[PDB]
RNA sequence: AGGACUUUUACUUUGAAAAAAUUAGAGUGUUCAAAGCAGGCGAAAGCUCGAAUAUAUUAGCAUGGAAUAAUGGAAUAGGACG
RNA sequence: GAAACUGCGAAUGGCUCAUUAAAUCAGUUAUCGUUUAUUUGAUAGUUCCUUUACUACAUGGAUAUCUGUGGUAAUUCUAGAGCUAAUACAUGCUUAAAAUCUCGACCCUUUGGAAGAGAUGUAUUUAUUAGAUAAAAAAUCAAUGUCUUCGGACUCCUUGAUGAUUCAUAAUAACUUUUCGAAUCGCAUGGCCUUGUGCUGGCGAUGGUUCAUUCAAAUUUCUGCCCUAUCAACUUUCGAUGGUAGGAUAGUGGCCUACCAUGGUUUCAACGGGUAACGGGGAAUAAGGGUUCGAUUCCGGAGAGGGAGCCUGAGAAACGGCUACCA
């Protein structure tokens, strides 16, 4: 029953428009995901012209893409810490896109010790001469080595869990985390 | 309950579904020939731009 | 009317799926992508080497101009990255054979690549809904100053 | 209304099926097809109207039941089946085949034409895109979706469907100097040669048309269909050649050739 | 067919567009007419011309013109060219 | 060939003009801002996952119709029992090759280069990359690739469309309470002989993913509305104008939320009031200019006593569909 039509908003004039016709049902609006973490529950839900959406409410795990070397692993969300548009759903836990999350972060650990192999927080011939080629170029820069030793990666999701149903995002990193550190020492 | 024409029909099926792939990628070999041809002619007409000028 | 700061608001502000890898050693300013929205219309050096970001910019933003060209004057810079133009004309009543003054007030969406001010003559063009309002994005500021051009007198 | 519409009133009906606006309150509505309804023709308008053939609804529904009516080489048995532009209809009965062009009063004309030729059809590029899996595909008037074309076939351009396997045979590129057929508006079933296409940046091409009578006049792009070089018309054109002889003139014609 | 600059209009000619019905109007012995889009001609042995055109005066698009009416250049030269 | 299940339409058509004064509507645009049953044209080997143990010559259970027992005063009211089917509901099999990615039982001193192993269809979601292109030559360090007729040469690099795109499309990494990839029907039942129920085999009918096309549907740009100032300021705490992010939407959009800015219209008549106002194509009237009418044969819109709410579907806020309040 929640429209979105413009005829119930005054005009840009400010004049008070008249009812027109009775709201119609392509112009529906339904009621928000609000989505939580924990023991996954997607609800299917049939709109205009098929096409399954998926209501993602209590989702626990999701794909997170780390953009310098691209590569996307499953992990869980643990928590979120920081949401642009409203601190309630931070204050509740509440999931939604664009918010930020914090991430097991092991799967990221291990690839990166299989595909590097540089022990953070402080074999074949084949994976040597690999790692020689590689030749220590994974420099990444400090701030997520320091949240790999503390354990927890900082995640922005990306995906709609309202609409899609899934929780897909990617690691703040460069520039972004830091923007964002900022604004998490303005709330610590 | 198994019939021969239901076996028949199954085999339809699935000869239909071989000879259409085969003629898809016979397709798919052919343009790619085509393509080929069309640009071995025009780098020829680029080499013959490029000495003339 | 544009904050120092490129990004301001609470919300980080960048332009979407364009990444700038900081482990690459290039350490240029970053990866600005842009457009030009056609119709011979230039884009301009400030939003090609800008800094800001403008989700609605014709020239940087997902918006794109299709449709409706209006040429107006602007009659109302003071509202936030947005304009609000004057397109006069007139309407030929026949009963009189006779021409009627009118104007109306077009809402548009100027980016912080124009720097525009009350006066100056407007090219707009049309693109999808961006607000309640504004349906067209400023494209072009034909006339800067018009008579200002010329303001001292030192001979 | 709520949905699709299924009804279309006499009147409603385009003024190029000329029905008679007594003797019913309804017309045929064109079911969905390769052609716009606007601009296709059912073909019960076709074989009751046009042809005669028939007598009235009941006599056409019997005619395409017993598959004898043929649309480019397929059954089509039903009633209001979009026959457009250039398709071709053939009777197997009286062994007759028919090619659907405007004459030039702007009307879909009965155009008895050979069957040699009735084996091929003649169609206008409307896109050209790439498909899945990066395979290049182009779209024709009709909505037929000819897979793999050839490379450098662009839009507005006009194809030889063989219409019997469906594929490409040959192309007419578009450009100045060049036979063009009119498919919308004033100039329906005119037929002239392209002297100019002024380009108009931003929508809504338009070209400049001058035809053998060395009459001259501007369409829309959309509007035009390339058609053979001048002289060569790649098809059979109809009786007139679509030169548009004024009213005056028609009378003269009336006048001249005339035998009782 | 491409980069390049485009003073901007108002005005006016031409064209594309303004659904059919309606109005106008061409052809046609519905027995005349209102109408209708029919019909006509063979030897009677299938052969046929049709279903014409115009207007809509506003808004939009293209186009030729540059009188009439308005705006803009170079005055601190920060002007134009090489 | 009744009945019933299944499928499809029932959202078309028909009627009325109550509401509605930038609202509808008309002309003209846009969707590079979206959904689209159907019709038409194309469209998929991978469902194997360690393939040296499986139903693919066909997997399972219900269920109406029906047989019988009832109830209620009655309604297209149906509870209990017993069988039974599918293009209903569920599962699920083949099945190639090729190439590309990844991981290595070793050697032999570099130009390191190789036995071999797993995944890759499509669908969804997210990150990243390609998606070029105004024009002739260089040197140089840094890295290191082919051939070397051991000087060194590198000569060859493929790229569609629009006016414009993050477009079309392709590629990598992953993701999925893992969509589709025919366990379906009719007719004719030919050919090969591996002469057996063996191998193949035509014309259709229904389905079926995606992309187009069509019928469309939603929004959408400019301009145009009757009377009234005895309606001059109107709108914003409750969205009023804009910004950003999110939610919702099929999709853009204060459409809704959170936080900001204080904005938007107006003497070119906004806002308010009236309309015994649905808009238009048109009708009467006729020197020319006009005046009045247009509920109604066509196109749009709205409504089913007034109101709200919703299931099914591609399409309804449906009403000869349901839910509730009011009359
Ligand atoms: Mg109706
Ligand atoms: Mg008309
Ligand atoms: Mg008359
Ligand atoms: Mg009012
Ligand atoms: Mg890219
Ligand atoms: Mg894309
Ligand atoms: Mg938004
Ligand atoms: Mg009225
Ligand atoms: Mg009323
Ligand atoms: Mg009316
Ligand atoms: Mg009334
Ligand atoms: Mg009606
Ligand atoms: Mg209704
Ligand atoms: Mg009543
Ligand atoms: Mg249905
Ligand atoms: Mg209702
Ligand atoms: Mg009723
Ligand atoms: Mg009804
Ligand atoms: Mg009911």
């Amino acid at each position: 029953g929640i429209s979105r039509d413009s005829r119930h908003k005054r005009a840009a004039t400010g004049a008070k428009r008249a009812q027109f016709r009775k709201k119609r049902k392509f112009e529906l609006g339904r009621q928000a995901a609000n989505t939580k973490i924990g023991t996954k529950r997607i609800h299917p839900v049939r709109t205009r012209g098929g096409n399954q959406k998926f209501r993602a409410l209590r989702i626990e795990t999701g794909n997170f893409s780390w953009a310098s070397e691209g590569v996307a692993r499953k992990t869980r969300i643990t928590g979120v810490v920081y949401h642009p548009s409203n601190n309630e759903l931070v204050r509740t836990n509440t999931l939604t896109k664009a918010a930020i999350v914090q991430i097991d972060a092991t799967p990221f650990r291990q690839w990166y010790e299989s595909h590097y192999g540089q022990s953070l927080g402080k074999t074949s011939k084949n994976t040597e001469r690999k790692w020689a080629a590689r030749a220590a170029e994974a420099k990444i820069e400090h701030a997520v080595d320091s949240q790999f030793g503390a354990g927890r990666l900082y995640a922005a999701i990306s995906s709609r869990p309202g609409q899609s149903g899934r929780c897909d995002g990617y690691i703040l990193e460069g520039e972004e985390l830091a923007f964002y550190l900022r604004r998490l020492t303005a709330k610590k | 309950l198994v019939t021969p024409q239901r076996l028949q029909r199954k085999r339809q099926q699935k000869s239909l579904k071989i000879k259409n792939a085969q003629a898809q990628r016979e397709a798919a070999a052919e343009y790619a020939q085509l393509l080929a041809k069309r640009l071995s002619e025009r780098k020829a007409e680029k080499a013959e731009v490029r000495k003339r000028r | 009317s544009t904050e120092l700061t490129v990004q301001s608001e609470r919300a980080f502000q960048k332009q979407p799926h364009i990444f700038t890898n900081p482990k690459a050693k290039a350490n240029r300013k970053t990866k600005r992508w842009y457009k030009n929205v056609g119709l011979g219309f230039k884009t301009p050096k400030t939003a090609i080497e800008g800094s800001y970001i403008d989700k609605k910019c014709p020239f940087t933003g997902l918006v794109s101009i299709r449709g409706k060209i209006l040429t107006g004057t602007v009659v109302s810079t003071r509202m936030h990255r947005t304009i609000v133009i004057r397109r006069d004309y007139l309407h030929y009543v026949p009963k009189y054979n006779r021409y009627e003054k009118r104007h109306k007030n077009v809402p548009a969406h100027v980016s912080p690549a124009f720097r525009v001010q009350v006066g100056d003559i407007v090219t707009v063009g049309q693109c999808r809904p961006i607000s309640k309002t504004v349906r067209f994005n400023v494209l072009k500021v034909a006339s800067a100053t018009g008579k200002a051009n010329k303001q001292f007198a030192k001979f | 209304a709520r949905g699709p519409k299924k009804h279309l009133k006499r009147l409603a009906a385009p003024h190029h099926w000329m029905l008679d606006k007594l003797s019913g309150c309804y017309a045929p509505r064109p079911s969905a097809g390769p052609h716009k309804l606007r601009e296709s023709l059912p073909l019960i308008v076709f074989l009751r109207n046009r042809l005669k053939y028939a007598l009235n609804g009941r006599e056409v529904k019997a005619i395409l039941m017993q598959r004898h009516v043929k649309v480019d080489g397929k059954v089509r048995t039903d009633t209001t089946f979009p026959a457009g532009f250039m398709d071709v209809i053939t009777l197997e009965a009286t062994n007759e085949n028919f090619r659907l062009v405007y004459d030039v009063k702007g009307r879909f004309a009965v155009h008895r034409i050979t069957d040699e030729e009735a084996s091929y059809k003649l169609a206008k590029v409307k896109k050209v895109q790439l498909g899945k899996k990066g395979i290049p595909y182009v779209v024709t008037h009709d909505g037929r979706t000819i897979r793999y074309p050839d490379p450098n076939i662009k839009v507005n351009d006009t194809v030889k469907v063989d219409l019997a396997t469906g594929t490409i045979t040959d192309f007419i590129k578009f450009d100045t100097g060049k036979l063009v057929y009119v498919t919308g508006g004033r100039n329906l079933g005119r037929v002239g040669t392209i002297v100019h296409r002024e380009r108009h940046e931003g929508g809504f091409d338009l070209v400049h048309i001058k035809d053998s009578l060395e009459n001259t006049f501007v369409t829309r792009l959309n509007n035009v269909f390339v058609i053979g070089e001048p002289g060569r018309p790649w098809i059979s054109l109809p009786k007139g050649k679509g030169i548009k002889l004024t009213i005056s003139e028609e009378r003269d014609r009336r006048r001249a050739q005339h035998g009782l």
